[PDB]
Parts: C-alpha cells; sequence; structure tokens
RNA sequence: AGCCUGUGUACCAGGAGGGGAACAACCCAGAGAUAGGUUAAGGUCCCCAAGUGUGGAUUAAGUGUAAUCCUCUGAAGGUGGUCUCGAGCCCUAGACAGCCGGGAGGUGAGCUUAGAAGCAGCUACCCUCUAAGAAAAGCGUAACAGCUUACCGGCCGAGGUU
RNA sequence: UGUCCCAACGUUGGGCCCGGUGAACUGUACAUUCCAGUGCGGAGUCUGGAGACACCCAGGGGGAAGCGAAGACCCUAUGGA
RNA sequence: CGAGUGGCUUGCUACCUCGAUGUCGGUUCCCUCCAUCCUGCCCGUGCAGAAGCGGGCAAGGGUGAGGUUGUUCGCCUAUUAAAGGAGGUCGUGAGCUGGGUUUAGACCGUCGUGAGACAGGUCGGCUGCUAUCUACUGGGUGUGUAGGUGUCUGACAAGA
RNA sequence: CGCCACACGGGGUAAGAGCUGAACGCAUCUAAGCUCGAAACCCACUUGGAAAAGAGACACCGCCGAGGUCCCGCGUACAAG
C-alpha cells in the first residue's frame, strides 16, 4: 500500500497498547549501528534532517536504514563509525478493509511521527564522509525532502 | 483599392499586438486606418512555440468552421478584430474602417506609432509575420 | 473487439455536388521546360475498342511481343486559339491583365460569345509588353474553343470555350509564340502539341447518375443476413455517436453522384491519326461513325460518349516517353453483339 | 565589456550593419554577428566587440565573436586545411571530385554512388588515398570535411567490423 | 513473387474443397490460407492460379488425411486473362502438394497445368505431363 | 470524496446592488423613491470606464498574465539555465587551464615464480643526483616495450579554486 | 443454396410531380448553430470564442437526456389484495 | 522503499434523473487519444552476418479470416509487415439483432412444515411513433455585391 | 467477378548524427550561428470555392435594345426545380 495513505499527521495520536491489540511487529532491525561499543568520540557528526512533519511507516524506516547502513560498508563490516536512527514507530495505523458502515479500521501497521527539522538519523565519522552518501540514498526512501546536516566538522 | 485613410500606420519592425491595440482604439474613435507592410510586422518570443500556436489555429475546425487566416494580411486583421466588439454595430463599423496591406500601396510612408517599435539590435527572439505565413504554407505573394 | 477497416470512399473529391461547368477546368499546368507551346487540347469522346500493340516496355520480359490493349477513341479535330490572355502578378495572386484577339472567327462562335467587332490588338500587346518590362507579367494563356460542327456524331454546334496555358522557353519568346498562333487564326491541332506515345492527363465531367444511395455513392455495405429482411436493406447503421450531437459531413449519405469533374492522370496516347480506321462496324453505340482527326487513349476516360474531354501533358509522369508504339491491329468489330 | 582585435597587416576588414567581411591574399569571408546589445565595429587598425552588459550569456557570445573573427583573419591568410584518408577492407572505394560535390563509388560494394555537395569556396584536392579540404571560411571547410566523413556513415551493421569510409586525419 | 504473366480472378476461398492433382495419396484438399495474403474486414481470404496456399487433406490415404500441408494452385474454373486478351478456364479446381523448397511431394502430376504456373514453380512445371 | 457525523461562528436558504468570464453561500456591500458627488472590492494595452504611469531588479519558459476553489494541479528527485549574498584557501616571488620541455638513475628493489622488470600476489618503501621525479596514481604487455598522473622548469598574464 | 465473400441487374406496388379529398401526434416561451467552459455534477437559450444572407425541395434519422406511459426494478406508507 | 500520472476495471459516496435519459453482447457507420503492434527515421547491445532484444521520435496509413462460448474477456488454428490498446451516455435499439441478464408457463438440484425461495442450472417466452426544431448529405428560389455574354482569379476548405 | 489511372521531388523539423563555438584560455552538437535528418509537417497533385461585406479580375456586346425567360423537338442532364 502507498504512503499516500499514511504520511499525513492529520489523525489523533493512536499509541495506547492497553486499548489496541494485534499490532504488527516492526520491520526495523536495529537502531544502533556500527561500533556501538564506542561512544560518540568522533571528529565529524552528520545528521539527516526531515524538512516536513510527516509519518514514516516502519516499512520506510527499515528500507531507509538498510540502504544507508548497507552502504556504509564502503568502510567495512567492522568499520570505525556509529549510526543512529533516533525515532521509533509509535503511531499505530489502520485500514478499513460493509462499506463506510462500522468503518473504524483494523490495525495494519506502525509509523513514526517526525516534525520538520528533527534529525531522524545521526552518524559519527572521522574525516571520511561516505556517510553523506549513505544518506543521499536514505532520504530517497522516505517521503519528505531532506537536509543533510553536519555538526562537529569545520574540516572543510 | 483606394482607401481614404485618416491614418496610415507602418507595421515594419513593430509589435503586432501593440499596434493592433492602438489601431483598435483609434477605429472606435471614428478613424479610418490602414496598416502597411504587414508582412514585416513582428512578434516577440521563441519562434518554435509561436508557430505552434498559429499552426494549431489552422488545424482547429469542423463543419461549423474555424476559418483562420494564413497570410500576414489576415493574421494581422484578425488580431485587430479580437480587440473590437466586431459583432456589435459600432464594433463592425470600426473594424470595417480598418484595412491591412502587404507592403505599401500608398505614396506616403506610414507613421510609426509610439511604443510599438522593436529594436533589432537588442532583440534576437522574435519572428516576422511573413515568416509565420511561410511556415503555415501561405503563398509568398510579397 | 471490432476489427479496423478503411472508411467508405475518399474524402478528397468533395463536396460530391453537380459540376459547375460541363467543360473541365485544369487547376494545374506542366512546367516550363522545352520550347514554347500550348499546354493542352480538347476532343469529344466516341467509344471504345481494343488494339494489338508491340510490347514497348524495355523492362518487360515480354518487350517485343503482341499485346491487347483497351483504347477509348476520342475525336480530336483542330481547335482555334482565338486570343492571348495575359496575367499580372499581384499581392493577391494572378489577375487577368489584357487580351489580344483576332478578326477571323469561326462562323458559329457567336452561339456562345458576343464576338468582338472592335478591338485594339496592339494596345493590348503594348500593355502586356510594358508589364513584362516592369516584370509583373504572370504566365501566358490562350482562349481556345472547339469546332463541334466538324464532328457530325456530336449534336452541338455551339463551341466549347476554355483557357489553356502556354509554357515555353523565355517569357519573351513564348509571348511572341503566343501572338503568332493567335494572329493567324489560332488554328492548331493535336499533332502540334502531343506525339503518340507520350503521357497526358485527361480531365472530364463524369457520367451523371442523378441521386444515388450510400451503397453505390460511397461503397458502404448492404445490411447483411437477418438484418437485410427487417425493413432496412441499403441504409447505414447510424449517422454517428450520441456525442457529438450533430451529423458529421464525413458520414456517407445519399446525394448527387456522377457529373463531377475528374482529372485522370498519366493516360498514354497510343496513337494520333485521321480517318475511319478506328471506327466500329455498325457505328459506335449511341455515338456514330468516326472519320476524321482522332486520338486513341489507352484505357478509359471520364465522361460519357459525346462529352468534351481535355488533354494536358502529364504533370507528374512515372515513366519516360516511348514514342510511336507499333500498332499491329485495331479492332473494328461491331460493339453490338 | 570590450575586446580589441588588432587586424593583421596582411588583412583588411570592413563592416556595415551586422555583417563583417575579411579579405586577405587567400580570399574573403563575410559573417553575420548578431546578438542582443553586442556592437562589432572596425576602428581603423582594430576590430572592436563591445557591450554594456556583463551577464554570462553576453560574455559567452563576445568570446564566440572573437574566435570567429580571428578564425577569419587566419582563413584569409594562412588558410584552413583538413586532412582526410579514404580506407576500405574488401571493396576498393573510389572517391572523386565531380563538379561542386565529391562523389564516392563502390562503397561496401554499393551500386549507387554516394555524394555530397561542397560548401562555399572550399577546395577538395584528392591524391591517392589522401584528401585535403581547404579554404578561407572555416565554417564551410569544416562542414565539407565533416560531410565527407558522414557520407560513409553506417548504422545497420557493426562499425567495429565494417570500418570502411573516409576520415578526418588532421584538424587545423 | 514473380509476375504470373496473366491476370487472375481468384476462384477459391478459405474453406474451398479442391482436387489434388498428383499421386501423393491425397485426393481432396481443403484450403486453409493463402501465402503472403491479407484481406480486409469481412472478406473471405481468396486464392487462385499460381498462389501457394496452406491446405489440409480431406480425402485420401489414412496417413495423408488430416495432415496440414502446403500446395500450389494449378487449375481453376474461374477465368484468367492472358496478355493477348484471351481468357482461359479449366474443367476443375486443382492444386499440387509442395514442400519447403516447392518441390512436388509426389512423383507424378495428374491432369493439365497452366503455363503461368511455370514462371513461378519450376520443379512443379518440370513434372507436368501437359502444360497448356 | 462535490463522503459520513459533531462543534463554534458567519452566511445561503429568505439577501438585492458592485466585483469574480459565467456561478446559492469567495471579496465589497446589507437596500424606500429621485438627484448630484466620493469611495469600497476590484481594476486602469484593446475588447472595457481609468496608465501602453514612475524609480529599480529578475525571468526567456509565452514560465507567467490563475486570491479562495470538485473547479486554479503538479511531486519525490534532479539542474555549470541564470541572477544575488557569504565564507575558506591559492595568486604579478606569476596562480587556474592549456601548450612545449623534463619526468633521471642504485634499479629490471626483495620476495615468491620458468616468469614478473611501478602496476598477479606478499613485504617494504629506503638514498642519490637535482630545479623536478612514487620502491609508482591509471592504462597497456605472456612478461618487456609503449602511453600517461603525480612531481619540476618554460611560454602566457589575471584572477582562480573550494 | 445470394446466409456470407460482394454485391449487380431486372419485375410489380409505392416513393417523386399534377387534379380532388383530407386527419392525427405534438406545442411555456424564444430558437441559424458549433467548440469549450460553467451550472443541481448530462446546456440551442448562462460565459468566452467561433461560425452564421433569407426562403424552399428531397433524404437517411446525430441531438432536442425527441414523442408515447404520474417506473414494472428498488425503497418508503403504522397502503391494498 | 519512496514520489506520481491516467480515469479503461473494481470498490466507495449518494450530487443528478424514479409524472422512465430503453439492458449486456454483437452489428453497422463516423471522429478521436497514444502509454506504438506493423510501417518510416534513429540510439544501445551480452551489435560479425542473418535473426533478435531493449530504447527514442512518431498517430500518415494499416492492424485481417476462422473453431468452442450469448459472452465482453479469453482459449485455440492457419495466414500476416503486424494481425496494439483505449475514448466518444461502458459512441451507436425515433439503425438493426434479441443469443444472455430480468415478467407471466415448466423441469432438476438445494433450502423451507408450507406459500415459495436461490448472486444455482435448464426449455419457451413481444422490440411502438406519419420529424415541429436543430444537424448534416445533395437539389432549388430569391436578395446583396450593382445591364449582358464568355473566360478567369483564389481568401480559404477537403483528401491517405 | 472485368479494364484503366492514383509519383517523384523540393522546403522546414523531431529523435538522432555532426560542424564552428563561448561561457570555463582546454573541452563541449548549443548558449548565439550552421550542416543534415522521419511513413509525421508545409509545398507539390486532385476536388470545392465571388456571399472572400476589401462581396474580385479580364475581353467583348449592349443601355432601345445585348442578353435572357416562356415556347417547340430532344437528352451527354434529371425525384420537383
Ligand atoms: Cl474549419
Ligand atoms: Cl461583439
Ligand atoms: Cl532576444
Ligand atoms: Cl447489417
Ligand atoms: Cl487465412
Ligand atoms: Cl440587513
Ligand atoms: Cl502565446
Ligand atoms: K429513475
Ligand atoms: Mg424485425
Ligand atoms: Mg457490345
Ligand atoms: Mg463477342
Ligand atoms: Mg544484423
Ligand atoms: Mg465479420
Ligand atoms: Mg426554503
Ligand atoms: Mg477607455
Ligand atoms: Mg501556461
Ligand atoms: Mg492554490
Ligand atoms: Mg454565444
Ligand atoms: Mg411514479
Ligand atoms: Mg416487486
Ligand atoms: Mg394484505
Ligand atoms: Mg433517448
Ligand atoms: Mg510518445
Ligand atoms: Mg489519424
Ligand atoms: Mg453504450
Ligand atoms: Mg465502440
Ligand atoms: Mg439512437
Ligand atoms: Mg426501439
Ligand atoms: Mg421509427
Ligand atoms: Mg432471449
Ligand atoms: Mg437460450
Ligand atoms: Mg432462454
Ligand atoms: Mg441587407
Ligand atoms: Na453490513
Ligand atoms: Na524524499
Ligand atoms: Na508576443
Ligand atoms: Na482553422
Ligand atoms: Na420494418
Ligand atoms: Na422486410
Ligand atoms: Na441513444
Ligand atoms: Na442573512
Ligand atoms: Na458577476
Ligand atoms: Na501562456
Ligand atoms: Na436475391
Ligand atoms: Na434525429
Ligand atoms: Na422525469
Ligand atoms: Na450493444
Ligand atoms: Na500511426
Ligand atoms: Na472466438
Ligand atoms: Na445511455
Ligand atoms: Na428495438
Ligand atoms: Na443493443
Ligand atoms: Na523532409
Ligand atoms: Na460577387
Amino acid at each position: 500500500k502507498p504512503g499516500a495513505m499514511y504520511r499525513n499527521s492529520s489523525k489523533p495520536a493512536y499509541t495506547r497498547r492497553e486499548y489496541i491489540s494485534g499490532i504488527p511487529g516492526k520491520k526495523i532491525a536495529q537502531f544502533d549501528m556500527g561500533n556501538n561499543g564506542a561512544g560518540p568520540t568522533y571528529p565529524a557528526q552528520v545528521e539527516l534532517v526531515v524538512e516536513k512533519p510527516v509519518q514514516i511507516r516502519h516499512n520506510a524506516l527499515e528500507a531507509a536504514r538498510v540502504a544507508a547502513n548497507r552502504y556504509v560498508q564502503n568502510s567495512g563490516a567492522a568499520a570505525n563509525y556509529k549510526f543512529r536512527i533516533r525515532k521509533f514507530p509509535f503511531h499505530v495505523i489502520r485500514e478499513n478493509k460493509d462499506g463506510m458502515r462500522a468503518p473504524f479500521g483494523k490495525p495494519v501497521g506502525t509509523a513514526a511521527r517526525v516534525h520538520g527539522a528533527n534529525h531522524i538519523f545521526i552518524a559519527w565519522v572521522n574525516p571520511d564522509p561516505n556517510v553523506e552518501e549513505a544518506w543521499r540514498r536514505a532520504k530517497m526512501k522516505v517521503t519528505p525532502t531532506i537536509n543533510i546536516d553536519s555538526s562537529p566538522a569545520g574540516n572543510a | 483599392a483606394e482607401f481614404d485613410a485618416d491614418v496610415i500606420v507602418d507595421a515594419r519592425d513593430c509589435i503586432m499586438g501593440r499596434v493592433a491595440s492602438q489601431v483598435a482604439e483609434q477605429a472606435l474613435d471614428g478613424e479610418t486606418v490602414a496598416v502597411v507592410n504587414a508582412e514585416r510586422a513582428v512578434i516577440t518570443g521563441r519562434e518554435e512555440q509561436i508557430v505552434e500556436k498559429y499552426e494549431k489555429r489552422v488545424d482547429i475546425g469542423n463543419d461549423n468552421g474555424y476559418f483562420y487566416p494564413k497570410r500576414p494580411d489576415g493574421i494581422f486583421k484578425r488580431t485587430i478584430r479580437g480587440m473590437l466588439p466586431h459583432k456589435k454595430q459600432r464594433g463592425r463599423e470600426a473594424f470595417e474602417s480598418v484595412r491591412v496591406y502587404l507592403g505599401n500601396p500608398y505614396d506616403e510612408d506610414g507613421e510609426v506609432l509610439d511604443g510599438t517599435s522593436l529594436d533589432r539590435l537588442s532583440n534576437i527572439k522574435f519572428v516576422t509575420l511573413g515568416e509565420i505565413s511561410e511556415t503555415l504554407g501561405a503563398n509568398k505573394t510579397w | 473487439p471490432q476489427p479496423s477497416r478503411p472508411r467508405k470512399g475518399s474524402l478528397g473529391f468533395g463536396p460530391r455536388k453537380r459540376s459547375t461547368s460541363e467543360t473541365p477546368r485544369f487547376n494545374s499546368w506542366p512546367s516550363d521546360d522545352g520550347q514554347p507551346g500550348v499546354q493542352g487540347f480538347a476532343g469529344y469522346k466516341a467509344g471504345m475498342t481494343h488494339v494489338v500493340l508491340v510490347n514497348d516496355e524495355p523492362n518487360s520480359p515480354r518487350e517485343g511481343m503482341e499485346e491487347t490493349v483497351p483504347v477509348t477513341v476520342i475525336e480530336t479535330p483542330p481547335m482555334r486559339a482565338v486570343a492571348l490572355r495575359a496575367y499580372e502578378d499581384t499581392p493577391y495572386g494572378q489577375r487577368p491583365l489584357t487580351e489580344v484577339w483576332t478578326d477571323e472567327f469561326h462562323s458559329e462562335l457567336d452561339r456562345t460569345l458576343d464576338v468582338p467587332e472592335d478591338h485594339d490588338p496592339d494596345a493590348a500587346e503594348e500593355q502586356i509588353r510594358d508589364a513584362h518590362e516592369a516584370g509583373d507579367l504572370g504566365d501566358l494563356r490562350l482562349i481556345t474553343h472547339t469546332v463541334p460542327d466538324a464532328v457530325p456524331s456530336v449534336p452541338k454546334k455551339k463551341p466549347d470555350v476554355m483557357e489553356t496555358r502556354v509554357g515555353g522557353g523565355s517569357v519573351s519568346d513564348r509571348l511572341d509564340h503566343a501572338l503568332d498562333i493567335v494572329e493567324d487564326g489560332g488554328e492548331h491541332a493535336m499533332n502540334d502539341i502531343f506525339r503518340a506515345g507520350e503521357y497526358a492527363d485527361v480531365a472530364g465531367v463524369t457520367k451523371g447518375k442523378g441521386t444515388q444511395g450510400p451503397v453505390k455513392r460511397w461503397g458502404v455495405q448492404k445490411r447483411k443476413g437477418k438484418h437485410a429482411r427487417q425493413g432496412w436493406r441499403r441504409r447505414i447503421g447510424n449517422l454517428g455517436p450520441w456525442n457529438p450531437s450533430r451529423v458529421r459531413s464525413t458520414v456517407p449519405q445519399q446525394g448527387q453522384t456522377g457529373y463531377h469533374q475528374r482529372t485522370e492522370l498519366n493516360k498514354r496516347l497510343i496513337d494520333i491519326g485521321e480517318g475511319d480506321e478506328p471506327t466500329v462496324d455498325g457505328g459506335f453505340v449511341n455515338y456514330g461513325e468516326v472519320d476524321g482527326p482522332y486520338t486513341l487513349v489507352k484505357g478509359s476516360v471520364p465522361g460519357p460518349d459525346k462529352r468534351l474531354v481535355r488533354f494536358r501533358p502529364a504533370v507528374r509522369p512515372n515513366d519516360q516517353p516511348r514514342l510511336d508504339p507499333e500498332v499491329r491491329y485495331v479492332s473494328n468489330e461491331s460493339n453490338q453483339g | 565589456p570590450r575586446v580589441e582585435l588588432e587586424i593583421p597587416e596582411d588583412v583588411d576588414a570592413e563592416q556595415d550593419h551586422l555583417d563583417i567581411t575579411v579579405e586577405g591574399d587567400n580570399g574573403s569571408v563575410t559573417r553575420r554577428l548578431w546578438y542582443p546589445d553586442i556592437d562589432v565595429s572596425v576602428d581603423g587598425d582594430t576590430v572592436v566587440i563591445e557591450s554594456d552588459e556583463d551577464n554570462a550569456k553576453t560574455m559567452s557570445t563576445i568570446g564566440t565573436f572573437q574566435s570567429h573573427i580571428e578564425n577569419m583573419f587566419h582563413g584569409v591568410t594562412e588558410g584552413w586545411e583538413y586532412g582526410m584518408e579514404v580506407f576500405y577492407s574488401h571493396f576498393p572505394m573510389q572517391v572523386n571530385v565531380e563538379g561542386d560535390e565529391v562523389v564516392i563509388e563502390n562503397f561496401l560494394g554499393e551500386k549507387a554512388p554516394r555524394r555530397t555537395t561542397i560548401h562555399g569556396d572550399t577546395d577538395v584536392e584528392i591524391d591517392g588515398e589522401e584528401l585535403t579540404v581547404s579554404g578561407p571560411d572555416i565554417e564551410a571547410v569544416g562542414q565539407t570535411a565533416a560531410d565527407i566523413e558522414q557520407l560513409t556513415r553506417i548504422n545497420d551493421k557493426d562499425v567495429r567490423v565494417f570500418q570502411d569510409g573516409v576520415y578526418i586525419t588532421r584538424k587545423p | 513473387m514473380e509476375a504470373l504473366g496473366a491476370d487472375v480472378t481468384q476462384g477459391l476461398e478459405k474453406g474451398s474443397l479442391i482436387t489434388c492433382a498428383d499421386n501423393t495419396g491425397a485426393r481432396e484438399l481443403k484450403v486453409i490460407s493463402v501465402h503472403g495474403y491479407s484481406g480486409t474486414k469481412n472478406r473471405h481470404p481468396k486464392a487462385g492460379l499460381g498462389d501457394k496456399i496452406t491446405v489440409s487433406v480431406t480425402k485420401g490415404t489414412p496417413e495423408m488425411r488430416r495432415q496440414v500441408l502446403e500446395a500450389v494452385v494449378v487449375r481453376q474454373r474461374k477465368p484468367i486473362r492472358r496478355p493477348d486478351g484471351t481468357r482461359v478456364k479449366f474443367e476443375d479446381n486443382a492444386a499440387v502438394i509442395v514442400d519447403e523448397n516447392e518441390d512436388p511431394r509426389g512423383t507424378e502430376l495428374k491432369g493439365p497445368i497452366a503455363r503461368e504456373v511455370a514462371q513461378r514453380f519450376g520443379s512443379v512445371a518440370s513434372a507436368a505431363t501437359m502444360i497448356v
């Protein structure tokens, strides 16, 4: 099903698992990538910033993350960098799959609500921004237009 | 043949629409106007898109009909007609007291209306009505 | 699925209405190549027979062998260029400038024209030469007419008049050539313009059939099978879709059929003679006996027997001329039986 | 902006309206140099290309007019020449100059002669398996050379195997 | 193909039953299609003298029956015009079974054959008894 | 959804007149008759009342000349098309680019391997001449040769580069 | 074997013109329309354009959501049988 | 995984018509769209050639005949350059057909105590109207341009 | 169902192949300029066309007479006309 159906934040927040059952598991494999043993003790820190409030299905998160981290293997399976996707798909989403009668939909998935200007991804690298490329590929699989932002890094 | 024009306008190197707009205004004021050298009148823009528009007008039509002129002669006159309420008595009277000519059948040299002249030295994107008619298939009778 | 299929009849010969002149009017002329000369001639249709010819085609595996060919016999007596009309180029196309007439007129040209009793040939010629000096002279044509009285099989005496262009070397040269022909008496013949073996375009008003239905007029089908017995036999299915809610002129409908002008291209002139050699025993049905100047045209020619047909050197030939084909036999067998 | 081109002692360059003509011992070339607000004029010993605008599009044409004029200076003196080489693998290609167009026969065995018409006062002198296209108008010479090579263009089959044709060997 | 050197009015259609003028063991042939032919809406594909048609055997030896083969029309009842204007027509409609190379599948041809068929199918002609 | 169902409010319904091409609810506006005048929304090239108004800039697509909207689409993604503003670094001790010349030896390093010589793989990557020149960045060879990057010098002359 | 390919010609009665006889259906008004748009979302009539000299004869029926019938389908009625 | 375009399917909605806008399929006859099946001109190729595969421009023309089925669709056969798809009230019943859906008769299966029912099958089962306006195909009478004969011009219009 | 006839070639383009060429000293089919290049577009060819309201042109005849309608015999024409 197309993102057209769920990318907008026009519906009430729907996240109370005590009143919602049958919620599909998330497809997001990990949130901490790279050298998670080490702490952000890197020279450069780039972030992928969302430029519009939107809902991002756990579907897109996984594909976006994979496409970025799977690529960050331009540095190697045990390369020196740490990757972080800071958002989690809390918003439960429905579908009315009778016509408009008793239409309250059944749970079909989950999505994460991101407000314009928040960073969804944050990578930590030594002067070796292959990460800037890992993100050109990442904002490629999420609905919004995005800003690739570098923070600690005056090594231009 | 023989047209007592109170005003003889020279369209050579002038913006068709800006001339037409003035010739319209004047004919509705009771003036008899003659536009000379229509083939040398000009319209700004990208020749390719300009020609597409006029070509589309030629192709448009059906049994009821959409007679669109191909000669620089009529193109210009039809242009003026669009600036006149030609179906009203007053409008038709004005329109009928205006005639466009290929070249200049008069002795006098027409006058150049203000703000209608195009400077060829500072403009490259424009076309000649004559060129348009040639593209449309007209018979270069000028 | 509804299989595709070409529309019924051509949309290029309309409107299918009655022709304005029974005498054809060419709307095109050959190019000014060779020497100055009149670019056309006329005659009256008589009928058909066949002739045996020697394969003239250099590319035919049969070149040199006998060959039966259909021919339409057209009586082509001498005509008379009674005047030279001159056109001038203007911002509105060509327009007649003036005309140079003669004094020698065929006894019965006054059955059609108000023959000139007072004309100034020179003034006309002057005006034309001045025009030419100024370079405004458009092509040059001759006012021509036929002499039906020379053709017994044809009832009319009233001559048919038509303008035929003159194409030639230079404008000055052919202008002179024109005047020369006219001044004499304008008397000219098929020989002077065409040579047997050349290709000509023949124009003419087809045989009239009055009003006819879509089936005959446009080639639409007849109702088929069970549909043919319901009350509809020769009527089309419909006059069009719901929308556009109007009948389009492109739908095949009843109307005048026949009696239209047609210019049939590339007709080979098999022979140009004189006499009764081509006439059929008993006489050409509904026509009569031929015994005078004639032209044999390969194949068919538009129009019925007795109608005036016009000749013009082909304007778009496909083959090269193969002059004077050998005719080994001309059938004179009766056309009755 | 304004650029000044000192014309060579060997040459004379005149210009009325938007047309410039350059004459030298080798010939004469006339070109139209028309662009919004760019004036080209002959100031005695130097040709001047100037304009009151400096936008990218204007500078582009100014630079173009310059090389166009210098190219003319060169064409009326030293001249322009392109060198070509006819080549064939099985069928002896015959390249001849007949009239104002170069004709090529028996290309890849073809019965129908391939041809092209020469541009302007361009000389196409052919000697054996070598061709020399020359003239004072670089535009004309360049095209004539090109057209010759294009004339043997093949799309139907693999060019790597069917390499027959005439090619530009030396560019001026 | 090569000019037949004669004008033909196809006298056969898809579905027509014709005689097999050879000794292949097939007596009756049913026309199925005409080589290189394309008609028009509602028109029955037509075939006549000199055409190569696809066919099925309706009558004959068990082994030959039902087989879909190729053949060439050698005779037809409907007239044809020769260069000299004369018309020529036969007593029946007949075809001879042919192979990929156009060589008669059989050894002998039964009955006469039109000369025009020679200018197209040599081996078929050079196997003819009578060629009119 | 020109959907369904709440809520507050103004409007249509039952609201004219002005504008919006037309158009219940969008804008101005709430209206006795008649008359003069000035504005509102909106508009001032013609159709069409009033500007072919002024200072300046952008756009070359006829973009556009489309407040609102079922109604006027145009998106993610991309752009050495073009204009403007900033920051860093290099440059008349001559920068960037191009063209010309130089790109040297110990030495074809050692190792492995018949082989390997800048360039299959492994290790190392040293010092000489010098104004330059890798234990070789890319091609190429069976391996060589050959062709070039790095690096230096010249010609040139003004900004260049990120 | 004309059902078809694929239609043709002919015969008789009409049709067409003339004398005589002489209805009906239907009609808010206006009405020479066409292309688009708009509008209760399926306009000859609103808007913008285009086309358009009037009247008359014959034709085959594209449109007037053509004429004909207060929808038989479906639902509703504290209806009927 | 993400962003869209179309309005052919299906679904949703209930705005329009219940003082009726005649159904499906077919047929006949006309116009159109391009997201191109063939044809023209091209690019790439895992392009030797031949035969292909994929892509670009492009709607001029073509895209046919048959066997089963009411079928649309689809399956199948032989031909073919190819036998493309779609819109026009799912174009077309004041044009045709009436095989199917869906009246009243009847049978079978299933369900029901029964009347009788079925998103099951089956046999039979009707097609009204003289055109006022408009539209177009063709044919006339007048008026305007402003006496007559004859010959032309060509704004534009149609064609594959 | 029979028979005859129904181009080519110019011009301008698309996709594409290139030339000269700068922004950017080089390079570059493009930005200005140019050479080519589709069954497509325009012309060519066929048909209609003085009601084209700028309602046309030419030649001759005629304004007390040119010409035309009616009439009569007929059709290369035709449902009336
Ligand atoms: Cl039209
Ligand atoms: Cl008006
Ligand atoms: Cl410009
Ligand atoms: Cl039918
Ligand atoms: Cl078939
Ligand atoms: Cl109030
Ligand atoms: Cl525009
Ligand atoms: K209803
Ligand atoms: Mg019936
Ligand atoms: Mg006879
Ligand atoms: Mg006989
Ligand atoms: Mg090949
Ligand atoms: Mg059929
Ligand atoms: Mg109310
Ligand atoms: Mg005003
Ligand atoms: Mg626009
Ligand atoms: Mg908006
Ligand atoms: Mg209107
Ligand atoms: Mg009711
Ligand atoms: Mg009921
Ligand atoms: Mg009851
Ligand atoms: Mg109806
Ligand atoms: Mg396309
Ligand atoms: Mg078409
Ligand atoms: Mg329908
Ligand atoms: Mg249909
Ligand atoms: Mg109907
Ligand atoms: Mg009905
Ligand atoms: Mg009826
Ligand atoms: Mg039935
Ligand atoms: Mg049944
Ligand atoms: Mg039944
Ligand atoms: Mg009047
Ligand atoms: Na329900
Ligand atoms: Na995105
Ligand atoms: Na303009
Ligand atoms: Na038009
Ligand atoms: Na009936
Ligand atoms: Na009947
Ligand atoms: Na209908
Ligand atoms: Na109110
Ligand atoms: Na309004
Ligand atoms: Na626009
Ligand atoms: Na019959
Ligand atoms: Na109707
Ligand atoms: Na109703
Ligand atoms: Na139907
Ligand atoms: Na097409
Ligand atoms: Na079938
Ligand atoms: Na309908
Ligand atoms: Na019916
Ligand atoms: Na039907
Ligand atoms: Na062309
Ligand atoms: Na007139």
